[PDB]
């Protein structure tokens, strides 16, 4: 079962990077962990948890890597390279959301990790595809409250229709999801017989389309 | 009458 | 064979004789509770709206609208019983 | 001594950093001895140290400390009646556990422990032994041996004070018991504080249902035998008098609503006191106020008692809160099926007032929807808002595909093979798919399925059908002729009530038939359908297309899924031909199944059975005679073959296709037939018409812990079926198959038993009536699913 | 499971573009509190199956 | 599936009988005790034996040949089918041609030697347990509820009761008081030896004996203004009568009775280790432990040798003076639990199953 002999820990690592580039992610797991706990306060350390975290990644053990990722922010919070650390752990919660009916829960964690790293270190290197992925995130949640507000609509409850689209508005004012809502909370509007603000919302309208 | 059948169902 | 729909605050119809120009938003609020809509668009404005449908008989809406001034003063209100 | 420098020696796990904060000397203060013994005991107490010493070296002061070694696993050896799970939860609720290390000075601790843990359990003889096993790199495992040794169990249990009902009769209700006769199982005879409340709660109650509102439990006394293998429990109490039930008061913020609750508290004076009632008046009073938006209407109830008259006035005291509106409504763990899915089963509107018994209806409808196991629901508080809140449902998720297949063997179907597919939840959206087939010695079927549960917001359903059969009844216990036939059919379905449903859709039908012999009732038919085929050889072929529309109603109300004690069910099925069809008629079914329980526990109980049926042409025409209604067998009637009871065949003197001696032929006019030929040979008819009465009784010999998967009852079922057409007149010398009063009667008894392969039903029963031509069997086994 | 093994290998997407809304005359647009803001980054860096997420060698 | 102890009873050990022993005679009883532990023992008195068992079930029999003389029974019948037993635990006394005897419904029954006739019946707070001890026109009986009360010989009427503090956890059994000096002598479960006056019960001094552990004194024993007390995983202890104050102690507990004569004082302890102590300072003459968790019952002196039964039914004869087996029978196979009785040369011991013998030698 994956056992692992008791070589030096400088042939392992090479072995498990070599089958890292050729691309073997299993094999190196019980290899990182059986040198880890036979030597806990190896001098490579700090390496050897941001290896695991790179094999759990890529290998599908996502919680083993959240768990990992939380130890280590936990036991180092001024390492040099933490950046990565975080933006590993925005990766592994875009990966555990996966289709934008469903919860929303790990987009919103991702989120948060992403928007975390681009307010930390603006110099970094992962600060353009975090904005990429934040951007993508942001319309991900606006459309899931524009499809929340669409079923309302259809249910016949104007309330409802109106607070979601109002609090589309609040909080992601810029993605296309809004501006094709505006329309949703004019009728919720007037079937209510509320005029004058079907009429701002038309005002709205007519002012940028 | 004897009625009988072995039939085994599994979850996917 | 459908559910009932129910949409805005609960209106007693003797909350609404206490009401009276002069009176703060604390007051309206404790007679009455917090409004489920508001005007977002800048102006101040309180619609209270009582809307209920029951299986395949009807709908029956209220409207209660109080505009306030900048000071947090009951300034107007307008009510319609019964929608058009 | 002024300390110039800190090192550390042995310092494994613990950070240098740690240490040093935890030390009370840092680096640049005077130490003398009592510091020094400070910092030594800090160290012993942070619990992972074993033994320290800070000796000072030439100028650096030196500490040595051997790290208590990590504990790596915990084994165990020896528990039979304890759990694993449960003893590893126990050690880490105590404190030991993996990841920490191990105090090689409280082992001692542990095993008394361990040991107290099972006195309390039951056994008293308990050893406990702990060994260590060392490993490198400062590691140990920790092995634990038990030798359980014998249990304890109650050898009396006795009640003193008690004079209008005997010991025997209270303790028939208790759970803990002292006596387990071999051949019922009431339950352990063993000893536990849960099970003592528990009876000493049923006690109360029995004695406060009778009335005796001042019974008081004066105490409870546990003794063990010298040999501590024998458990005797006594009981003090006092019984007093009964009180009544005077009236009730009712005063409070009632809100206006003083008039609905009068009637709600109306009771006959006089009336013996009962607190079950009050708690339920007090939840009626609840529901009513919360119909009206109030979340948290308080209600307390005292009762003032007089012991000159004996009697008993409630005060009850009403505190109505403030409205309490939602504005959101969240779903969680729904990682697979889309939002809509869940948030169209709920009957609490997003900003509307609350309701409780609204959200418990929505938890209840997620809860019978079956793609969740477990179903949680949450009210949370607005920061800030005292009458806003926020309901959340917590739910997860269950597999729900499945896939099948298997073989079965069968008296007349010979040997049966079947298998098929299904998805009740495509993609997460709710569409239901499934495909089956099937094939025995006398018929081949397939079939194909699609369901689309909301094609309309209200509800509506919308499904559709293809299917292909072939089939052949010389082995089906009738005449002889080959049919296939292929079809489809579409459905609407309307709930149009919580426990009524209706269905009306269409479908269309091609079918084929062959290899008729010569025969009265079916060359009536294909005269009727304009037909002339001969009477003296065996060889036709019949292809008709049929379109018809179907209705159906049905009705269900039992209080269980499986083994129902009380409730009724009814179904209704019907079809129709639509013009511009070769063939023409309509047809009607209907079931009606009824329980009634007889005493309070629901153990006794009586079943009845009605079965109808009835169908026939429109325009001159006849029914087809592959429609027709067949009675008699395991389901219908019992004691009888089936397909028996009905009309027989009459042959026309005819010449085979192909004759071959050493056999035998119906009416063969190769033979010398030249008269028509009665037989025994079931047709079938278009009318039927069956009954049945059942009496269920407990078991004979089985005790409560199994109670619920056996059955035992005594049936007597009545039926017949019937033909409408047959000309008596023109044929005088056989049996009158018009006449609908030759109703065959049966009785008998059977069991059945659930097991974890298969329902296995047993019956045994005795025609003590049956008309002439008819056969009959008596024993019934079924082993296995379908 | 299947799905998870698409985004983390190389899938990657790219959506629409973020467009400010216009406030008409005599009226104002609500508040944004602040709570999804994407400031603005300089620099060029690498993105979509050209960035490598290899660890660093320390 | 099997069962484990972690101590093993031990063996019946081989010894020559120097003087046969033999049985007088035997009689029948119904049903006897059963496996209930039970304080239920025989009575001697002016050459009659009164017998009686757990249903209700009373006889009298001669000292010499066993002959029935009268039965009756306690079990009280609503007709010829309905008969509940009437569960009697309470040692048979006889005192003044009157017999006490107790039950586990707390009914207290006096019988009339001669016809046995009911004297009187009285209800008592709790399971009386204990024996129904006579002294100065008085019964005291010890209830399971920790109640000493006193009962008129006569009448049967509650005189006083002493309320006695209890444990959560106790064993079966009472301790039955001993009379000197006016002043009645009593434990509990908890461990404390208690003085009381039989006037109104005022209670003089009070001792703790002790050392989920349980202690129960169970009948001390009171000589020359001397009171020795045994607990159950305690230590055997000497008090002042007068003032309860310990001169000497030991590290032992038990709680089957012992014995003192002269100067020596024998008891067996829980273990069924049999010793034989001084009565002056504790020091030990001499032990016998290979009865080692036989489930012996309380030794009787007869003839200068103490006589142990066992649940196997054993009878042994122990020499008193070193502890050497002196003779060894098989009486019965249901099993001796109940103390024998000694008395008038007689040696009359019960069974589980009720059947009395009488021992004699030759």
């Amino acid at each position: 079962k994956e056992e692992v002999p008791d070589n030096p820990p400088n042939e392992i690592y090479a072995t498990a990077q070599q089958k890292l580039q050729d691309g073997n992610w299993r094999q190196a797991i019980t290899q990182l962990e059986a040198l880890d706990n036979r030597y806990p306060f190896g001098p490579y350390s700090q390496q050897v948890q941001l290896d695991l975290i790179y094999a759990y990644y890529k290998n599908a053990d996502l919680p083993l890597a959240q768990a990992a990722i939380d130890r280590f922010i936990r036991l180092n919070p001024t390492h040099p390279n933490i950046d990565y650390v975080m933006y590993m752990r925005g990766l592994t919660n875009m990966a555990l959301d996966d289709r934008s009916d469903r919860d929303p829960q790990h987009a919103r964690a991702a989120f948060s990790d992403f928007s975390k790293l681009v307010r930390g270190y603006p110099n970094s290197q992962y600060t353009t595809d975090a904005t990429k992925r934040l951007v993508f995130l942001k319309d991900r949640l606006a459309k899931y409250e524009y499809s929340v507000a669409e079923y309302y609509t259809e249910r016949g409850a104007w309330v409802a229709v109106v607070n979601r689209v109002e609090g589309m508005l609040r909080d992601y004012p810029d993605t296309q999801a809004t501006r094709d809502a505006l329309p949703l909370m004019e009728n919720a509007y007037r079937q209510m017989q509320m005029n004058a603000q079907a009429e701002k919302v038309a005002k709205i309208i007519a002012a940028n389309s | 009458w004897v009625n009988a059948f072995a039939r085994w169902s599994k979850s996917f | 064979y459908r559910p009932d729909i129910n949409q805005g605050n609960y209106l007693t119809a003797n909350d609404v004789s206490k009401i009276r120009v002069g009176m703060t938003q604390q007051q309206v609020a404790y007679a009455l509770g917090t409004p489920l809509m508001s005007d977002p668009f800048g102006t101040n404005t309180w619609f209270y709206v009582f809307r209920q449908q029951p299986g395949h008989e009807g709908v029956t809406q209220q409207t209660l609208t109080l505009t306030f001034n900048s000071s947090g003063v009951l300034t107007n209100i307008d009510n319609k019983p019964a929608l058009s | 001594f002024v300390v110039k420098d800190i090192h550390f020696e042995g310092l494994q796990r613990v950070a240098v950093g740690a240490a040093l904060l935890s030390m009370p000397v840092r680096t640049g203060d005077t130490v003398n001895d009592e510091d020094i013994s400070n910092t030594i005991r800090a160290l012993f107490a942070t619990g992972n140290f074993e033994d320290v010493r800070v000796l000072r070296d030439g100028d650096t002061l030196l500490v040595q400390v051997k790290e208590r070694p990590t504990i790596a696993s915990i084994t165990f050896s020896g528990n039979k009646s304890v759990k694993d799970d449960m003893l590893k939860q126990n050690l880490e609720a105590s404190g030991v556990r993996v990841g920490e290390s191990l105090d090689r000075t409280t082992i001692a601790d542990i095993e008394k422990g361990l040991e107290d843990f099972y006195y309390s359990v039951g056994k008293y003889s308990a050893s406990v032994k702990a060994v260590v096993t060392p490993l490198p790199r400062n590691r140990v495992d920790l092995k634990l041996v038990f030798q359980e040794g014998v249990s304890a169990e109650i050898q009396q249990i006795n009640i003193v004070g008690n004079h209008a009902f005997t010991t025997d009769e209270l303790i028939s209700h208790f759970q803990l018991r002292d006596e387990v006769p071999w051949w019922n199982v009431v339950g352990d005879r063993k000893y536990q504080k849960q099970k003592l409340a528990g009876d000493l709660e049923t006690l109360r109650s029995y004695y406060l249902d009778r009335g005796y509102a001042r019974f008081n439990i004066d105490s409870t006394q546990v003794s063990l035998t010298p040999d501590k293998k024998g458990i005797y429990v006594t009981v003090n109490i006092t019984e007093g008098d009964q009180y009544k039930l005077s009236g009730v008061e009712v005063s409070g913020n009632l809100a206006g609503h003083s008039a609905e609750i009068e009637q709600l508290t109306k009771i006959e004076p006089g009336e013996l006191y009962n607190g079950t009632k009050v708690t339920k008046m007090e939840d009626d009073i609840k529901k009513l106020l919360g119909r009206y938006g109030y979340a948290y209407p308080r209600v307390q109830s005292m009762p003032e008692i007089n012991d000159a008259d004996k009697t008993v006035k409630l005060r009850v005291n009403v505190d109505a809160g403030n409205r309490f509106y939602v504005r959101k409504i969240r779903f969680e763990g729904n990682d697979t099926s889309k939002d809509a899915v869940l948030r169209r089963e709920m009957r609490q509107m997003e900003g509307a007032w609350l309701g409780s018994d609204l959200v418990d209806q929505g938890k209840e409808r997620l809860n019978r929807l079956g793609f969740f196991e477990t179903v949680d629901t949450d009210t949370q508080r607005v920061p800030g808002s005292p009458d806003q809140v926020d309901v959340v449902y917590k739910v997860k998720e269950r597999n729900t595909g499945s896939f099948n297949f298997g073989i079965g063997y069968g008296t007349e179907s010979g040997v049966s093979f079947q298998a098929g597919v299904q998805q009740d939840n495509w993609l997460g959206t709710g569409y239901a798919v499934g495909i089956n087939g099937t094939k025995n010695d006398y018929q081949t079927y397939a079939e194909l399925s699609v369901t689309n549960p909301y094609f309309t917001v209200d509800g509506v359903s919308l499904g559709g059908r293809l299917f292909y059969n072939d089939f052949q009844a010389d082995d089906a216990d009738l005449s002889d002729y080959t049919n296939k036939s292929y079809g489809t059919d579409v459905t609407l379905g309307f709930p149009i009530n919580e426990y009524n449903s209706l269905r009306a859709g269409l479908g269309y039908v091609h079918n084929s038939l062959s290899n008729m012999q010569p025969q009265v009732a079916m060359w009536r038919y294909l005269y009727s359908m304009g037909e002339h085929p001969s009477t003296s050889d065996q060889d036709n072929s019949f292809k008709t297309d049929d379109f018809t529309f179907n209705y159906g109603w049905t009705y269900n109300k039992l209080d269980r899924g499986y083994f129902p004690t009380d409730g009724s069910r009814v179904n209704l099925t019907g079809k129709v031909t639509i013009p511009g069809s070769d063939n023409e008629y309509y047809k009607v079914t209907l079931d009606t199944a009824t329980y009634v329980p007889i005493d309070d526990d629901h153990k006794w109980v009586v079943l009845g059975r009605t079965r109808w049926g009835y169908g026939d042409g429109l325009g001159g025409k006849e029914m087809p005679f592959y429609e027709n209604f067949y009675a008699g067998g395991s389901s219908t009637v019992r004691g009888f073959q089936s397909n028996t009871i009905g009309p027989k065949a009459v042959y026309f003197p005819h010449q085979a296709s192909n004759y071959d001696p050493d056999y035998d032929y119906e009416c063969a006019t190769q033979d010398g037939a030249k008269d028509l030929c009665k037989s025994d040979d079931a047709v079938g008819g278009n009318a039927m018409a069956v009954a049945s009465l059942e009496f269920i009784t407990p078991t004979p010999f089985i005790s409560d812990k199994y109670a619920n998967s056996v059955r035992t009852s005594f049936f007597w079922d009545m039926g017949t079926v019937w033909d409408t057409n047959w000309d008596s007149s023109q044929y005088s010398g056989y049996p009158d198959y018009s006449d609908p009063s030759n109703i065959r009667m049966s009785a008998g008894i059977a069991l059945q038993w659930m097991s974890p392969l298969g329902p296995l039903v047993f019956s045994y029963a005795q025609p003590f009536k049956k008309y002439d031509g008819d056969k009959a069997e008596q024993f019934q086994f079924n082993i296995g699913k379908t | 499971r299947y799905k998870r093994q698409v985004s983390g290998d190389e899938a990657y997407l790219e959506a629409a573009p973020l467009a400010e809304l216009h406030a008409p005359a005599g009226m104002i647009l609500p508040v944004t509190s602040g709570d999804y803001a994407i400031p603005v980054t300089n620099g060029s860096g690498a993105v979509g199956k050209a960035l490598d997420i290899r660890p660093p060698a320390q | 599936n099997s069962e484990e102890d972690v101590v093993k009873m031990s063996p019946l050990p081989t010894v020559e009988n120097q003087f046969t022993p033999t049985t007088a005679w035997s009689t029948s009883v119904g049903s006897g005790i059963g496996n209930f532990y039970s304080n239920l023992h025989p009575a001697l008195a002016d050459n009659v034996v009164y017998a009686a068992d757990r249903a209700g079930l009373v006889k009298a029999l001669n000292a010499d040949d066993g002959k029935e003389i009268w039965s009756v029974s306690l079990a009280e019948k609503d007709g010829w089918f309905s008969k509940e037993p009437a569960l009697l635990s309470g040692g048979v006394t006889v005192s003044g041609g009157h017999v006490y005897i107790g039950s586990e419904k707390a009914q207290v029954y006096a019988l009339n030697t001669s016809d046995g006739t009911v004297a009187w019946q009285t209800k008592v707070a709790g399971e009386a347990l204990s024996r129904p001890v006579v002294s100065d026109g008085l019964v005291l009986i010890h209830t399971s509820n920790g109640q000493l009360q006193a009962l008129n010989e006569a009448d049967g009427a509650v005189k006083w009761t002493v309320n006695l503090d209890m444990p959560s956890l106790s064993l079966r059994g009472e301790s039955a008081p001993t009379t000197a000096f006016g002043a009645a002598v009593v434990g509990g479960d908890n461990g404390r030896v208690s003085a009381v006056l039989m006037e109104q019960g005022q209670m003089i001094w009070q001792q703790r004996i002790s050392q989920r552990l349980s202690d129960v004194d169970t009948t001390p024993v009171v000589v020359n203004g001397v009171v020795f007390a045994l607990a159950y995983n305690g230590n055997l202890t000497a008090l002042d009568l007068r003032s309860g104050q310990i001169m000497w102690k030991r590290e032992l507990g038990s709680v089957n009775d012992f014995i003192v004569d002269g100067n020596r004082i024998y008891l067996v302890d829980q273990n069924d280790r049999v010793m034989a102590l001084t009565i002056d300072g504790g020091v030990t003459l001499w032990t016998q432990s290979d009865l080692l968790h036989r489930l012996l019952t309380s030794p009787v002196l007869y003839n200068g040798n103490l006589v142990v039964g066992d649940s196997e039914g054993y009878l042994h004869w122990i020499n008193v003076e070193d502890g050497r087996f002196v003779a060894q029978q098989k009486v019965d196979s249901s099993g001796f639990q109940t103390e024998p009785v000694a008395a008038d040369g007689k040696l009359l011991i019960q069974a589980k199953d009720g059947t009395v013998y009488s021992i004699t030698r030759w």
